[PDB]
């Protein structure tokens, strides 16, 4: 450990949590954001669970993660859905949530450095 | 360093709105 | 153009095509390369089906597609596997084929502008 | 129409330089 969030929290706990936040924060998309597997070059975030305003596009989430990570302009990074799915930056996060959310109700995302993918 | 699994990182509107 | 290879050819025919070509070309990967779904920025390739030496890397293949397309410096793209999966460019295609090949035996790739994903 | 494979030749590969 640390392991993936899915392995640190039972499915039952994750399902329950999602039901509750959606209840308390109906306009927020619940997002798990973790480092891509074996990624060591980019830093870990202070928090794993994000509450993302549902009217926003992917690009707004990317700009936020970029700022959470404190990357300088020269560092490029990927924000992938699930294991390695590329998501258009003009795509609404509510749409990605609908198509790609887990059975437990979270949307899972991972980030990786350009070096991880050979750039 | 290891991330807190307990608290949500709430992305605010104000955070979205800046810098612009 | 703009009809997926899978809609232009029956499952039975695609399986047979892959099986027959792999007999004659055991060190070649059968790769379908198409424009990303909803992609309008990059030009189309003349041909969709490629036979790629398996020892080659994903990066070398990118350089080949850049040449087929005759692209300008400013036009950049990623080569994604299946619908939208990002793969390290440093990976041998033999490795990608083993992991990502389709049920019919083809490896499906789509090319998309990097800017679509915020690069 | 994709009747025939587009074969990436070794010759095409040795045309791909590296810095």
């Amino acid at each position: 450990s640390d392991r993936p969030f899915k392995q640190r929290r039972s499915f039952a706990d994750r399902c329950k949590e999602v039901q509750q936040i959606r209840d308390q924060h109906p306009s927020k998309i619940p997002v798990i954001i973790e480092r891509y597997k074996g990624e060591k070059q980019l830093p870990v975030l202070d928090k794993t669970k994000f509450l993302v305003p549902d009217h926003v596009n992917m690009s707004e989430l990317v700009k936020i993660i970029r700022r959470r990570l404190q990357l300088n302009p020269t560092q490029a990074f990927f924000l992938l859905v699930n294991q390695h799915s590329m998501v258009s930056v003009s795509t609404p996060i509510a749409d990605i949530y609908e198509q790609e959310k887990d059975e437990d109700g979270f949307l899972y995302m991972v980030y990786a450095s350009q070096e991880t993918f050979g750039f | 360093r290891p991330p807190d699994d307990a608290v949500f990182d709430i992305i605010t509107d104000e955070e979205l709105c800046q810098i612009q």
